[PDB]
């Protein structure tokens, strides 16, 4: 109670909805009828407030990061091997050169 | 589910803050304030309902108003006197059912209040509402010139939803001013012409229907029985100042107004810095007003990120 | 972020209640005695500090957590993908491959 | 950035002024370029035609409701499009 | 150097706010605003011919 | 007028209504030292700028 | 461009006024005929 | 405290309109293709971008 993920969902309309927050509830002392509780800082926007720099900032190697599919696209590192199979129709004969 | 406002009735609520600085009982309670809105609109949930005359039938200047009455009934009176307010006044623009949406100044409470002269009244609570922005440059108001980011801002069109409340079946409601004890015994004066209900245990368990005949019993205190008109029609949220019904389960549904949609949304764009060359370094000279976010990464395998708002 | 709905609360008239067990988010109730509560029309009940009131309570998601939500994920072993541009004598091509 | 003028007591479907043709806007690109409106500058008296892009008159527009309410007596309309993201106005006065 | 007022005419402007928070047309474009006095007071030149 | 972020200006006839505001940071200010919030009755006659 | 000295004369009402304030345009993407500009901060007041 | 000062901008319908260099204090002057002003009635030029 009191960080990020005291609410848990499998997905956003379901119903298996897990919890705790820290509610306790309190005796009433007035002679109006009302119910008097008390609940602990929601713990998303207390995590909201200080997140920190995302990480569109902070990679190395300087990439772009896309989101929907979650990629980590066009960022450089490293040497990748490779074989080209050329057609031989496309080449010329030493006795044209 | 539904929409049907010739089903449902406004109710009395319990705020906290009257406008004699006491919690008095209040037909313009609000119980639930809105403000996650990129362009600082707010939605306000009143338990008076708007946009709607006494029977329900939907023209868009008269709103239902749940009086205080020695008898128990609903009323309606101009939609032109419900001014909302935080820190100074501020702009209706939208109503349905229960809920409204305001475009309000920073401040720190909310406050509606109707602005009769006849039973004028007010309801504050507390909510630290202040002036957001969007983008990385901080700005007072959206400029002519600059990028178009997307930002979330709320609809204006009532019939749009982001939203579903439980509405349900009403508890009783008892007075004191249906009784008269004149005599050693006690008599039920209920209204005129109604059913009203009694549920007295001075010796023994009793109940019964009363419609408007004065009855006695073998009973001495004037407050050992207790008794509610008998309507149970209508239908009222779940507010935590009211009796529950013994059933208490789910009959209607209603819509929550004002979507929270995307829309683009425009950004200003700041003054670009001049840069001077030395060795392995460079040295950026740059203005701005207002607080501007600079963040800066090398290409490597460490990035050794910076981020700071200079002003 | 979430938002705690309470429903009415449940007075018996001179006699007793109790809580049962739930399975909502974060369900809470405790019952209490010897209440007597007032409406705008007063004494909602008949018996002086001889009945109870019941209490109960718990969550369930905002109205603006549809576009206001936080996906959380797991990730693990990265599998990279190239687009290439080849050309060789005067012939381009435009190749993408695992 | 337009300007409208429509003419008081009017019905319902009445054409007032088309938009797509005045700025260089194709037909079917509308429906590929994310044409609505802007949510805030929406009206009641007003819907619109996402296709080909005029603009009708929803309820009877009545002089004296909206000149009370804004006492200019006019109107205002945002419409947006996502593929280039640009916004403009478009402005109705009615007389 | 004239004085001779009747041989100018006002104009319309064009406003980064309006009445309801939008770049609109108007014609009380405000151009400059001057603040060097020394009891807070402001000099206001708009598009419009004020007297 | 008092300080505040924007300068604002519109007619308030109900025949025609409009405003157009700037942002302009204006803040209050003083004279010489001992800062003040109003012009006091004993003091020292210094030189000041003001507008006619 | 943004320090004493942003803008200079020989008197105070002639026209021999050399300047230089890295003033710079932008190019206009609202379809209203207008004119944006970005610009230093004010030399002299920023001293002052 | 300097004051900068805008005069109002040249629009000419398609054809090309280079500007001139003067001697004022710190002149500054570019060329925009492709506009197509408003003014309260709209379409400012007679000949589109
Ligand atoms: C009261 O209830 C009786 C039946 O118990 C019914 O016949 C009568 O119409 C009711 N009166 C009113 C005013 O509803
Ligand atoms: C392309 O290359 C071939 C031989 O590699 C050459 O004969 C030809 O002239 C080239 N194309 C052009 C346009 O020069």
């Amino acid at each position: 109670p009191g960080a990020f993920g005291d609410i848990q969902a499998s997905s956003l309309d379901a119903t298996d909805i897990v919890a705790r927050t820290d509610i306790r509830l309190l005796k009433p002392s007035v002679k109006n009828i009302h119910v008097p509780y008390t609940q602990a800082v929601s713990g998303y926007e207390m995590w909201k407030n200080n997140s920190g720099r995302p990480l569109q900032e902070t990679a190395p190697f300087g990439c772009k990061i896309e989101v929907e599919p979650l990629r980590a696209s066009n960022c450089a590192y490293g040497h990748i091997p490779i074989s080209i199979d050329i057609p031989d129709a496309a080449f010329v004969r030493s006795s044209e050169s | 589910i539904t929409d049907d406002f010739t089903l449902t009735s406004p109710y009395l609520g319990f705020c906290p803050y009257c406008r004699h600085s006491t919690p008095c009982f209040s037909p313009i309670k609000i119980e639930n304030v809105w403000d996650e809105s990129d362009d600082g609109s707010i939605r306000i949930q009143v338990s008076a309902q708007f946009g709607y005359n006494q029977a329900g039938t939907a023209d868009v200047t008269k709103f239902r108003y749940m009086s205080f009455d020695h008898d128990h009934d609903i009323k309606e009176d101009s939609m032109e006197k419900i001014a909302i307010s935080t820190s100074g006044p501020c702009r209706r623009l939208g109503h349905k059912g229960y809920f409204l949406l305001a475009q309000c100044p920073p401040g720190d409470s909310v406050t509606v209040s109707i602005t009769s002269g006849a039973s004028e009244n007010s309801c504050t609570v507390e909510k630290k509402i202040r002036r957001k922005f969007v983008g990385r440059e901080e700005y007072l108001f959206p400029p002519v010139h600059g990028k178009l980011v997307k930002c979330h801002v709320y609809d204006h069109l009532k019939e749009t939803s982001a939203g579903y409340i439980t509405m349900h079946r009403p508890g009783p409601h008892a007075y004191k001013s249906y009784l008269e004890e004149a005599s050693g015994e006690v008599y039920i004066k209920p209204p005129s012409g109604k059913n009203v209900t009694y549920e007295c245990k001075c010796g023994d368990y009793s109940t019964g229907i009363v419609s408007t005949r004065t009855k006695m019993n073998g009973c001495t205190k004037a407050k050992q029985c207790i008794a509610y008109k008998s309507d149970q029609t209508k239908w009222v949220f779940n507010s935590p100042d009211l009796i529950r019904h013994t059933d208490h389960s789910v009959q209607g549904k209603l819509h929550i107004p004002f979507r929270l949609t995307p829309t683009v949304c425009p950004v200003p764009l700041a003054h670009t810095p001049t840069v001077t060359k030395w060795f392995k370094g460079i040295t950026l000279h740059l203005t701005a007003m207002r607080p501007t976010l600079l963040t800066t990464r090398k290409l490597g395998l460490r990035a050794d990120a910076t981020a700071e708002w200079i002003t | 972020k979430f938002h705690t709905v309470i429903p009415s609360p449940q007075v018996k008239c001179c006699g007793s209640l109790e809580c049962k067990a739930s399975s909502k988010a974060d369900y809470t109730c405790r019952v209490f005695g010897g209440v007597y509560p007032f409406m705008w029309g007063g004494a909602q009940c008949f018996c002086d500090s001889e009945n109870t009131q019941l209490s109960e309570a718990y969550v369930e998601f905002a109205p603006d957590c549809t576009i206001d939500h936080a996906v959380a994920l797991k990730v693990h072993t990265a599998a990279l993908k190239v687009g290439l541009r080849i050309v060789y004598g005067n012939t381009t091509a435009h190749l993408d491959t695992f | 950035q337009l300007h409208y003028t429509v003419q008081e007591e009017q019905e319902h479907g009445t054409f007032v002024g088309n938009i797509a043709e005045d700025l260089g806007l194709d037909i079917t690109k509308l429906s590929a370029r994310g044409f609505q409106t802007v949510p805030n500058s929406r009206t009641p008296y007003l819907d619109l035609n996402l296709e080909t892009g005029v603009l009708y008159v929803n309820e009877k527009i009545d002089r004296e409701q909206i000149c009370k309410q804004s006492p200019s007596c006019v109107l205002h309309l945002e419409v947006f499009l996502e593929n280039p993201l640009e916004l403009f106005q478009v402005e109705i006065e009615v007389l």
